């Protein structure tokens, strides 16, 4: 007698619209924070040699 | 040059090695590959992405 069904949720998804990608990890469905250090550029090599 | 020298008479000499100074093969070396540094492009003009 008109039982209400309710919808099923749908969990909105990964790999989505804004979606910092990274392939091991997670990603992230946000805003996100990247850094450029110069403590770092130390053990790469072939793009500091003397500079 | 000298291969054996004791006084400016007696000495022997001897013809210096054999010194093929030239390019590559292939002209390897000419050309920065495989750099951060060093990148060249081939990007198209308008939509100036490399």
């Amino acid at each position: 007698m008109e039982v209400y069904v309710p919808p099923p949720r749908v969990m909105a998804p990964t790999e989505g619209r804004n979606s910092i990608s990274y392939n091991p990890i997670a990603p992230l469905q946000d805003t996100t924070h990247i850094y450029i250090i110069d403590n770092k550029t130390s053990d790469i090599e072939n793009l500091n040699i003397h500079k | 040059h000298f291969a054996d020298f004791v006084d400016d008479r007696r000495a022997t000499a001897a013809g210096n090695r054999p010194n093929y100074i030239g390019f590559r093969d292939n002209f390897i070396g000419m050309m920065y590959y495989n750099s951060g540094s060093n990148t060249g492009s081939f990007s198209s003009q308008t939509q100036q992405l490399n």
